[PDB]
């Protein structure tokens, strides 16, 4: 079915095609950040007086 | 892949340019079945060893 | 990865990383390896699809 897609057809002839890829791939996410622990500047830059 | 690798926006924004990776596809295979068929051409003449 | 965004299989790679390199590219200027900010081991990207 996918060598039918991807000839937009639906008889096929004899020989090899080469298949698009019709297939979910992903699975989860990963975050690696470094464990740097302190809040940034911020009230000397907006609360400034 | 070359143009949109593993991406899924990529590749719904490239299926709007229509059958152009097909095109491309096509006539790379037409290129390399042509390569075969140089090489037959030229070498097998004679069918008998 | 440090905001290396990237979709792909990460396995264990047997690079030589400098220590002061981090990220590592390929010739078309994609990261194909980075150094993780957490464990100083490398780790190579392979896409999926
Ligand atoms: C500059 O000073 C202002 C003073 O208005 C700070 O705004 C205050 O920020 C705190 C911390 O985010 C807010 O408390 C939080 O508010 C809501 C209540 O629904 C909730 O998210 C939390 O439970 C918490 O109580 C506080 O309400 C807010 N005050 C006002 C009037 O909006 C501000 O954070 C300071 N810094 C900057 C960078 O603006
Ligand atoms: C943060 O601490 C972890 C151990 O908890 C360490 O492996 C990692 O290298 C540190 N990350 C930094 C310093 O960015």
């Amino acid at each position: 079915s996918e060598t039918k897609c991807t000839l937009k057809s639906f008889t096929v002839e004899k020989g090899i095609y080469q298949t698009s890829n019709f297939r979910v791939q992903p699975t989860e996410s990963i975050v690696r950040f470094p464990n740097i622990t302190n809040l940034c500047p911020f009230g000397e830059v907006f609360n400034a007086t | 892949m070359y143009i949109c690798g593993d991406s899924t926006e990529c590749s719904n924004l490239l299926l709007q340019y229509g059958s152009f990776c097909t095109q491309l596809n096509r006539a790379l295979t037409g290129i390399a079945v042509e390569q075969d068929k140089n090489t037959q051409e030229v070498f097998a003449q004679v069918k008998q060893i | 990865f440090n905001g290396l965004t990237g979709t792909g299989v990460l396995t264990e790679s047997n690079k030589k990383f400098l220590p002061f390199q981090q990220f590592g590219r390929d010739i078309a200027d994609t990261t194909d390896a980075v150094r993780d900010p957490q464990t100083l081991e490398i780790l190579d990207i392979t896409p999926c699809s």
